[PDB]
């Protein structure tokens, strides 16, 4: 009667705590994976940025050597 | 007439029912007495899970018969 | 059944789904709510990316579970 009711309420409280634990375990696992995925995507774009970085600095070094040759030539 | 509803923890409810009462009326009487929603209740008697639309006389449930109550509390 | 989708911008979306819905069908429902094309959506649950062909029941995603939405490039 009352005791069947009390046993049902205890089991409902027990299931609710089990669902909060799975919800927390799921969220902890997903945020850890997402943080890992975002760090990998940020690292990949930085390496693409540095590849363009040394490409333009190579171009600047080449432009400086040409600028030096032009300055010696046109200054009589 | 009187029938009994026993859980797997040994706790037993007594219900006053009519032989023409459907199993759904029985689950409703359990909710009125224990607050357990009928969608969480499963009733077994004489080796069969009982269907909501069928009557107690359909399952040959007479006076002082004992039904077994199973709760669906996880996954649903 | 009801599930939730949490975005990286702090919004939670609510979707009405059945356990046999595929992940692509879930992505379609997100498009109905947010206008995000399904090919740009990555859904994550329990630390893993979900495959479009698989159903929610295959991943044991039950009612009121929370999916994580991450968008592509």
């Amino acid at each position: 009667p009352g005791e069947l009711r009390r046993e049902y309420e205890e089991e409902i409280s027990k299931v609710a705590a089990e669902r909060r634990a799975s919800e927390e375990e799921e969220n902890k696992a997903s945020e850890e994976y997402i943080q890992r995925l975002l760090a990998e995507e940020e690292e990949e774009e930085k390496r693409q940025a540095e590849k363009r970085r040394r490409a333009m600095e190579e171009q600047l070094k080449s432009d400086e050597e040409l600028a030096r040759k032009l300055s010696i030539d046109i200054n009589n | 007439m009187q029938i009994f509803v026993k859980t797997l923890t040994g706790k037993t409810i007594t219900l006053e029912v009519e032989p023409s009462d459907t199993i759904e009326n029985v689950k409703a009487k359990i909710q009125d007495k224990e607050g357990i929603p009928p969608d969480q209740q499963r009733l077994i008697f004489a080796g069969k899970q009982l269907e909501d639309g069928r009557t107690l006389s359909d399952y040959n449930i007479q006076r002082e018969s004992t039904l077994h109550l199973v709760l669906r509390l996880r996954g649903g």
